[PDB]
């Protein structure tokens, strides 16, 4: 849904 | 421009959203129940896209069409907020997450040039039942809109929505459940993904994480290694015989939180009976022959937009995992270690349910991207991520 990757 | 915090967001305005039957962004909220009445008659004309383009339902089951919508998602949906990867569903994934049991011809919703044909805009909803708090509600999960980057603010989006809406009226449903990356009036409740790195040097090669603090990449791959093989006793994959129970299993752990889907037999078999390069499910059972937990994770992969030839980012998202015998952070070790044994780069997974109390531990890190979930034509309290307990695609 959402394309996040880590901080 | 999109809003990614509410902060962001509470200074706009909603030109579209506020037309729509969903609470604003300044309503504290404590009521529960509809916005408007259920419509006793509906527009049956479509709605008007601009000049040059039509409206298009997708038969899937045309490996043509499936393949035209593969291809527009693989080109235009999500991308990270760097523009480094995009989303890569495939086509067999596709299937499986917009052919559930209930799924309608008319609810795939495309958009098409006039005169060439070509496929620019998609919108889909499938069936779902719904409880939220008090109530459970026959609704629809929307899912995979999507403009072509040639097409954006057009406002084409408004369109595809309204349309979807129409069609999912005319069935006499009048609620809906999605989620986004975007904050829009009004989230119901706010999750924030996590990641756990199973194979770091691929994913520092990739700038999908970065070498940090200064550890070496030794140290880093040290840091990060998994047992080869499952500690839990009796682990192995779902099977046929194991619907039931994973359906029954599922059905009371979900009561505990205030967001859920109530799924049928046959909808447990489609959401989780494994499929290669889709969904796996692995499944505990005892000493006594009795299944007591179980774990699974869907596969979706991401372009790397920079390199495009050097193959994807391999990734596998928590889905839902049922404990009562096994404690919840040994299950989910023994799914990173599953991920790794099938060659996925990272786990992921949101802080909703119970995970808050194993992501630490498992050495996930915390994700730059939230997931909003949301409600259409329904006004309730907002909660917060460890009472959700709904997974969408
Ligand atoms: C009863 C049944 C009801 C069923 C319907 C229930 C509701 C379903 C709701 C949809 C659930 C989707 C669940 C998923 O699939 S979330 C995934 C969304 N897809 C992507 O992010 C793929 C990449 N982006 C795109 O393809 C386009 O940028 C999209 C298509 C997203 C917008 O195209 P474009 O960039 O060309 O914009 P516009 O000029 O046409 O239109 C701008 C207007 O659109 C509002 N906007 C922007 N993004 C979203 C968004 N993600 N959800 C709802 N609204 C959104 C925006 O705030 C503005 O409204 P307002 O600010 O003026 O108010
Ligand atoms: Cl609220």
């Amino acid at each position: 849904x959402s394309f996040s990757k880590p901080r | 421009g999109p809003a990614k915090t509410m902060e962001e967001a509470s200074k706009r305005s909603y030109q579209f959203w506020d037309t729509q039957p969903v609470p604003k962004l300044g309503e504290v909220v404590n009521t529960h129940g509809p916005v408007e009445p259920d419509k006793d008659n509906i527009r049956q004309e479509p709605y008007t896209l601009p000049q040059g383009f039509t409206w298009d339902a997708l038969d899937l089951g045309d490996r043509g069409v499936l393949k035209e919508l593969y291809t527009l998602l693989n080109e235009n949906y999500v991308e990270d907020d760097d523009n480094m990867f995009r989303f890569d569903y495939s086509p067999e994934f596709l299937l499986w997450a917009l052919r559930p049991p209930g799924w309608l011809p008319q609810w795939h919703c495309g958009v098409r040039v006039v005169s060439s044909r070509k496929l620019v805009g998609f919108i889909s909803a499938i069936p779902a039942n719904i409880h939220i708090y008090d109530t459970e509600k026959k609704m629809v999960e929307i899912n995979f809109l999507c403009v072509h980057k040639k097409l954006r603010s057009k406002r084409v989006a408004p369109v595809l929505i309204r349309e979807i809406t129409r069609r999912v009226h005319l069935e006499g449903i009048f609620q809906a459940v999605y989620t986004a990356g975007v904050v829009l009036p009004k989230p119901v409740g706010t999750c924030r993904y996590w990641h756990r790195s199973l194979n770091p040097r691929k994913l520092i090669e990739v700038k999908f994480s970065h070498l940090s603090r200064n550890m070496t990449m030794q140290r880093t791959m040290k840091l990060y290694r998994l047992p080869e093989t499952p500690k839990t006793a009796g682990l192995r994959p779902m099977e046929t015989k194991d619907i039931p129970v994973v359906h029954q299993l599922l059905t009371r752990y979900l009561k505990q939180f205030h967001l859920t889907p109530v799924m049928s037999q046959e909808e447990v078999e489609h959401w989780f009976y494994p499929q290669e390069n889709i969904i796996d499910t692995f499944v505990v059972e005892n000493a006594n022959g009795e299944v007591t937990d179980f774990l699974s994770f869907y596969t979706l992969p991401s372009t790397i937009m920079n390199h495009p030839t050097h193959k994807s980012l391999k990734a596998a998202y928590s889905f839902y995992n049922v404990h009562t015998q096994t404690p919840l952070l040994d299950l989910m070790s023994d799914a990173l270690v599953l991920a790794k044994m099938k060659g996925f780069d990272v786990f992921n997974a949101l802080d909703l349910m119970e995970n808050k109390t194993f992501l630490e531990k498992l050495k996930f890190g915390i994700g730059d991207g939230n997931l909003q979930y949301y409600l259409y034509n329904w006004k309730c309290p907002s909660m917060g991520a460890e009472k959700v307990g709904l997974v969408l695609q």
